[PDB]
């Protein structure tokens, strides 16, 4: 998301970790819309917990299934 | 077309070799030989260019140009090649989009380079503060040079004259502002210093010895005994008197030029040759003073201190650049008639009159004095610095944009492209230091554009910061040396339309 | 593409590190190299491999210069410094794909190398040169890697006592070139004479009239040769013409002047330092002030050696330069012993310049990678991500040691991070008498930061002649 | 691979119509496989629709040009060229300028607001002295008729389109003006008629002149109108009853009759061009006009149809918006100053993106000077120096070759036309900058 | 973009130089062998360019220029191609100097308009009221044709035919309204004007046909008399025609069915209704103009108001001819037209005779639009260059050099006339410019004259042609 927003992906990632550690524990993400600072929590942008949890479960289940196929058998055409 | 491509793409390919080596944080390059065991690594820009054999006949010209910077100064040789290569990048965009002779574009560089040197002067600072400590060191070094020289008889009197001949200038240190008068039958300790420009062999007979509010005009003509060699020309005349009448008719046409002298509003005229009595008699009624035996040297030194110019012809009346002096006094010293000028407009100069016992002591005193004044005046252009950190580079960029306001139609793109090459220096420094050249230079230009901008390039924090607080300065002599060398380097390459392939070795 | 040309040199540099990677450790894999002249040599030493490899790649030759400085400064770790260099090059490959300029990559290695040394000094146990029990056990373990084992008990105090005389205090770098290992045919290992004054490489005059011994002698260095108050003189060996005429031997015999001729040209520079004398090219400039000082000069032959020893130089400018004499029967004895004691002097040299020692076997590389991973959150921006990749690049040294020893690669590495959490430098190599000096681990990281820097700073190369 | 094909592929689209922009432009020729269908026309919409293109990114500009043609019908070439110049400069903004692609999008968004503000400050309208407003409609009509064969008689055609719009006084709908094209006679013989000339007659044999007729679209009516044909017997029965029946009335003709009438005073039948015509007279507050153009050949009439329809569509929008701007390269020059003005305070990554939009505004008048036979770099640079600091009046002259005032030469443009070009062209460029990849499904 | 224009100019210059050898009666003839095996031989430029099947798109425009050259002026189809290529050849050096074709194209249009006024001031002013110069113009133009002695009587017939349709301000008059009907038999000396109308075919040769009728009505009818009891179906067809009293039936020729049944011939014989069948499709539009009638598709569309009037409709008895003539159409709305019958024994006579009268009517029509004539033989081409020599010095800028090259391209036409005649090219041209200080237009005593419209249209069409050639900067494939 930082590469699509015109920001340094490494610099922003390291910045988000410093704001959530030395300052205080909170949720501060990459800015999808133009703004002048961090802490999108003020903008009241929320995502469903069941929606985000469903993504990490399907991504983990898919990654395990990919590792369970070590061979690709593709038959020819008649 | 390949002649310009070899002078551009061939030069840029060679110019990009030392381009990444600019600055202490710049890149490095390996130089490999045939046997590969003799190789070496160095950051020197002049070493990489001279060691690499180049079959490009246009690239061999850049090598000889870079040698001028080493012999004249010897510092910032890499910055000269990098800046000269960036001028070719902008010149290539001006040509390919035009395909007109670059000599017209070259004239735009000369007008843009003049505005760049003026912007560096207004923002220039100096370490000359506390001149009291500098004056005590100037008199001590001057006495050291007097060793082994006949001037060592009295060190205090001669070093004091050279001290007041430098710090009192407040301007160019060239020796043309210091006149040396050499006479016989005197003592060296009796020498004195005069701020006026002094001649000898006083002019005129019935002319007055004092002139108030004098104007200076420079011209070259012969008003006395024209037609030097009459031998060989066929002369058909009924009487001998017609031969002298022909010279009067030729000098009669000079009356119109004499009338233009009175139209200039000047009370004094200067001529190198002599003048006959009749055109000199008309100078009295018109209030014209006739100065003779001005030679050439003394004319050039007088025109610069008085703010005048020299011309041998009259293009049009009431158009010229004239100098002036308030009081002209005619005195006599050393059994020779002398002239004295005073009250020049913005006059800055001095005259050292040395009294020797022979001709050998006079010639050795003037040559040894020039060697002593050259070392002392060298510190005037030395240690003097300007605000650095990309500021002065951007100050020259916005100064060219000021020239881009009033400009011709064809010279609009030629001058504007020169400011783009000046902004390529912070672009290269940002890439070699590992930063973003698009973000830093753009934010640097927006602040410096209008007013109150002390900011500069800060490589420690990777952002734009004030250089005056960090104490980042660069010498002013390095600024003028690189720009003047890069301007002449671009002229040599652009003035060549076709480049013949050099003989391969 | 100036960066893609450099990436081609990085891949070629990592290929050289992978070849040396199999040779790390005493259990590493040997490399067979066939020279163009037809000589076939093989060994596990990384310094000898890169020397005879004849690398034609310009950037890959930097590993040879670092390996030469690794043996000249620390004396150990020439193989590990090549592997550590290749790790930073592989970690920088992913950095270039993220749009990171190599200057930040090179500048962050300076702060990473200086931080890794300060962290290493915290876990290092500071030792002093006044303790002679620590130096004996340190040099004795370095001699267990050679065929000579039971005879190394007397060789341990030989190397310790030689350095302690020249160590003094705050000496910083101590050059081991002044310590010469004398290899002579005959004798045994247990027969050794320190002779702290100096030891020559040559015999004395075997003709008639030679005194072969002198008391209160002044030894000068004369590069001249005599051919058609100086008690002892030296004559440079020249095989072209005659060195010393037989008539000159009879002339100086009547004057009671000892003569030693056929001095090797390699020892001319060595004797000009320890003896504190100056070379004399011509007799016209030959004076007494360029001589030496010797109380007694005699020729002592244990068996067949016929070697001359000098003691008590007593020079103010010169120092007590000590030359070690090594005896043995077979040629392979004094040879392998020379390289074994040379590595023992390098380990002692590390303790003199930098005090303290650590336990080897990749123990500090595990904890440093753990501390830098947690401290990486204290930074910000692009430099913060470099600390994470720099910590992972330090784990290649302990991983390779586990691979070359036959143990499971990933299994042993996980056991290191697990045991080093509760204990500090306890894993046990101290019980196994494995001690690696701190200067080797310090120079290996320092030279790697400068080696990788000199690589990435080259953006192009062109023909120059 | 996709970005290289989308950028170069879109420039090739603008390189086809680059000669069709401006009154001094040139005509493009096309040839099919049959070789007998070749036609010489400068229409930008005809060139884009006829030429097939396999580039999927190039098809986006084709559909966008169709939307621009429906609103006005002209200036479609300037929209494609301006969109191509933004993509040509975007190649330098990405590779060597180190700029994020979304930043280029946000750069044009901030630059578009500065271009619209420059046109607003330069828009001057005169409500008083309608005679001066009528002259403005004459000068605008001269720019719409440019690039077309009608430019010969355009001096006479200037008062034809101007006086026609003044007879509406109502809705901007163009259904009031019906275009009839008849062969024979010079183009200058065209006239303006409000009598609603009809191209079809009525009845088999019926009286030509009808007085006090009652128009009824389908009672006591004197005139009958039917959409379909008429059977033989009632056509004879309608004559005996005094009811005149009209046939062959299409859907377009019915909509034009609903905007006029019903009853009419006089229906007169005239003979012009060897065909019966019907000129109505004495309608009730007729808002409709009829323009009859006389061409030499069918090819001249076919090109004159869309030429007049596009000219009247722009003049119809001038009734709602009376503000006008100076054209002929002057409009694009004023907007170029507002872009550099807002560039004083700007971020680092957005600076080069917005400054590139300023040079793109000068690329449109650059091509205008190319087809005029003059030097673009020489003439535009001399005008740019005068527009740089104050005193902005004069603009590019395509005839004499010097710098002359557009107001004195009678060259002006509508404010509504320019704000639509800057808008649609900006939205057209943002779509192609977003696409870095193209995936096509397997066809059947 | 110059590579597209330079490729088209060189390709078009080779076509113009190929036709250049065909200028004049002594010029070189060009041969074209069609893919079907047909070979044609002639010096006509309009025939060569039409049968050449040029694949070059820009070079095909010369066919349209040559078509309008014969349709407007009627002469100079070869000269207009040479003048077109002369400007293209001179434009090659113009592009080498860095001149954009817009200035090149705009200068040709301004030079063509000024060249017209120069020719009008030097032209001899004549009027249509004087028949002396009108007869001698068409008589000398036929010296290149088979007709020689009989051409003296053909000149006044063409003069009086144009003067009726010329009027004064009518200016251009359609030449399609003049129909020349050729038929085998007879001779050239027998001519009839018949201003009413003339058909292209004979009358019914069957039994019962009257073949002649007095005071009858003529109208166009697209119907056909055919069977579907059959005599009852044909009786209602003839009865509806009798209702409008139409005694002359014209049926459009169609190969589908017949024209008139033999059973209907006996029905129309009692009613004295003449029938003329086999009416060509080209004459359908012709008869609808001069006669003022309307084509009638069905029998219900047939009305009396669409029928004309004819004084006497008769079939003239002649050897192998049998031509039907109609006089006194008596139509105020429809203007009269001229239809001349051409007769001769050989088929090759009536063929070339029709084409010879075409060039005679065009030259006379040239005087209708613009009166006056200019003596040919290179006089108007050189006279314009003489005036543009001093005028080129009065110009300024890039256009000043164009006036010098424009006059140089005009010298190609008189140079080719000297080459095709065997005389030295440059030598003859220098002799004409040498006497230009005394004589001006002087060929007048040789009875060789040319109308002004040919020289005017040749410059106008060539100026617009070359103008449109430089407008194509690209060639693309669009299907």
């Amino acid at each position: 998301l930082a590469e699509n927003s015109g920001l340094d992906p490494i610099g922003t990632l390291s910045t988000l970790k410093s704001k959530q550690l030395k300052e205080k524990i909170s949720n501060i993400g990459v800015d999808c819309l133009g703004y002048g600072s961090n802490d999108m929590k003020e903008l009241f942008v929320v995502d469903p917990f069941i929606g985000k949890k469903q993504q990490i479960l399907l991504a983990t289940q898919l990654c395990r299934m990919i590792l369970k196929i070590d061979n690709v058998i593709i038959s020819g055409k008649d | 077309e390949n002649a310009r491509l070899s002078a551009f793409v061939g030069a840029i390919a060679v110019g990009d070799l030392v381009k990444s080596t600019l600055g202490p944080k710049g890149m490095d390059k390996l130089l490999q030989s045939a046997s590969s065991n003799t190789c070496m690594v160095t950051n020197d820009g002049a070493t990489i260019l001279k060691s690499i054999p180049l079959d490009n006949p246009a690239a061999k010209v850049l090598v000889n140009i870079s040698k001028v910077q080493d012999d004249e100064v010897g510092d910032g040789t890499t910055s000269v090649t990098v800046l000269s290569a960036e001028l070719l990048r902008e010149a290539e965009k001006l040509i390919d989009q035009s395909k007109i002779h670059p000599q017209t574009i070259i004239e735009g560089y000369r007008l843009a380079s003049a505005a760049a040197l003026d912007a560096l002067t207004k923002a220039a600072v100096d370490n000359s503060h506390d001149k009291t400590m500098f004056r005590e060191d100037l008199i001590h070094i001057a006495k050291t040079t007097l060793s082994s020289k006949i001037l060592s008889q009295d060190k205090d009197h001669f070093a004091e004259l050279a001290t007041n001949a430098i710090l009192r200038l407040k301007g160019s240190t060239n020796l043309e502002h210091i006149q040396i008068i050499k006479i016989l039958g005197g003592k060296l300790s009796d020498s004195f210093l005069d701020e006026g420009f002094i001649l000898a062999k006083k002019f005129g007979n019935n002319q007055p010895k004092r002139i108030e509010n004098a104007k200076i005009l420079i011209a070259n003509t012969t008003l006395d005994t024209d037609k030097v060699k009459i031998f060989g020309t066929k002369f058909k005349v009924d009487s001998t008197a017609k031969l002298a009448q022909l010279e009067k008719a030729e000098r009669e046409k000079m009356k119109n030029k004499i009338a233009k002298i009175s139209k200039f509003g000047i009370n004094t005229f200067i001529n190198r040759q002599l003048i006959y009595d009749y055109p000199e008699q008309l100078f009295t009624d018109l209030g014209i003073n006739s100065i003779e035996h001005a030679d050439f040297e003394g004319v050039e030194r007088l025109a610069l201190v008085t703010g005048g110019e020299v011309v041998s012809t009259f293009d049009e009346p009431s158009k010229c650049k004239l100098g002036e002096c308030d009081v002209i006094e005619e005195i006599m010293l050393g059994e020779q008639p002398f002239l004295k000028f005073s009250g020049c407009k913005a006059g800055e100069a001095c005259t050292i009159v040395l009294r020797g016992a022979t001709d050998q002591t006079l010639d050795e005193a003037e040559r040894s004095l020039h060697d002593a004044l050259s070392v002392l005046s060298q510190t005037t252009k030395e240690t003097r610095t300007v605000l650095g950190g990309g500021c002065a580079e951007m100050v020259m960029s916005k100064a060219v944009d000021t020239e881009a306001q009033n400009i011709d139609g064809k010279k609009s793109l030629a001058v504007e492209a020169f400011a783009r090459a000046l902004r390529q220096l912070p672009t290269i420094l940002a890439d070699n230091a590992g930063f973003d050249s698009s973000e830093l230079v753009s934010k640097l230009r927006s602040s410096i554009y209008n007013g109150i901008s002390t900011s500069g390039l800060d490589l420690n924090n990777g952002t734009i910061a004030d250089m005056r607080q960090l104490g980042i300065v660069e010498s002013y002599k390095l600024k003028r040396a690189v720009v003047s060398s890069a301007s002449e380097a671009a002229e040599v390459l652009l003035r060549v339309d076709n480049i013949i392939r050099a003989r391969p070795r | 593409k100036p960066q893609e040309v450099r990436k081609a040199n990085i891949i070629a540099a990592r290929s050289v590190a992978d070849a040396i990677r199999t040779s790390l450790g005493p259990k590493g894999m040997d490399k067979m190299i066939k020279t163009s002249r037809g000589e076939i040599i093989i060994s596990n030493d990384g310094h000898t491999i890169l020397k005879q490899m004849a690398i034609l790649h310009p950037v890959a030759r930097m590993l040879v210069e670092v390996s030469a400085a690794q043996d000249s400064e620390a004396g150990d770790g020439t193989t590990s410094v090549v592997i550590l260099t290749g790790a930073l090059l592989g970690a920088a490959e992913r950095l270039l794909n993220k749009g990171i300029h190599p200057t930040i990559i090179a500048d962050s290695f300076q702060s990473a190398a200086k931080r890794s040394v300060d962290i290493l000094l915290e876990m290092c146990h500071k030792v002093s040169l006044s303790d002679r029990e620590q130096l004996v056990r340190a040099a004795s373990t370095s001699l267990s890697s050679k065929i000579v084992s039971q005879y190394s008990s007397f060789l341990a105090p030989l190397a310790v006592d030689s350095v302690l005389k020249i160590s003094d205090e705050n000496s910083k770098n101590v050059d081991l070139n002044d310590i010469r290992l004398v290899k002579k045919v005959g004798g045994t290992i247990d027969d050794t004479e320190m002779i702290d004054g100096v030891v020559l490489t040559q015999t004395a005059i075997k003709s008639a009239g030679g005194p072969t011994r002198k008391e209160k002698a002044k030894i000068g260095l004369i590069q001249f040769q005599i051919s058609p108050k100086c008690n002892v003189l030296l004559i440079q060996k020249s095989i072209l013409r005659d060195a010393v005429n037989d008539l000159a031997l009879h002339f100086l015999s009547k004057l009671n002047i000892m003569v030693v001729k056929d001095i090797e040209r390699e020892e001319i520079e060595f004797l000009s330092k320890g003896l504190g004398c100056k070379p004399i090219a011509d007799i016209e400039l030959f004076t007494e002030d360029r001589l030496g000082s010797a109380d007694l000069v005699e020729e002592i032959d244990s068996d067949g050696s016929k070697i001359v020893r000098v003691t008590g130089i007593r020079n103010n400018n010169a120092r007590p330069t000590v030359s070690v004499v090594i005896r043995g029967a077979n040629n392979m004895i004094i040879d392998e012993t020379e390289r074994s004691l040379h590595d023992a002097l390098c380990v002692i040299r590390c303790l003199v310049k930098e005090r303290g020692l650590i336990a080897g076997g990749g123990a500090p590389e595990i904890e440093i990678s753990r501390r830098l991973s947690k401290e990486a959150r204290s930074m910000e921006g692009v430099q913060a991500f470099i600390w994470q990749e720099f910590a992972s690049a330090l784990e290649v040294i302990p991983t390779t040691l586990a691979e070359n020893a036959g143990l499971n690669s990933i299994k042993v590495v996980t056991e290191l991070r697990s045991k080093h959490e509760n204990g500090e430098l306890n894993d046990n190599t101290y019980e196994e008498h494995i001690l690696q000096p701190v200067l080797v681990s310090t120079s290996a990281i320092t030279l790697a930061s400068e080696c990788v820097k000199s690589i990435l700073r080259i953006d192009d190369i062109a023909f120059s002649r």
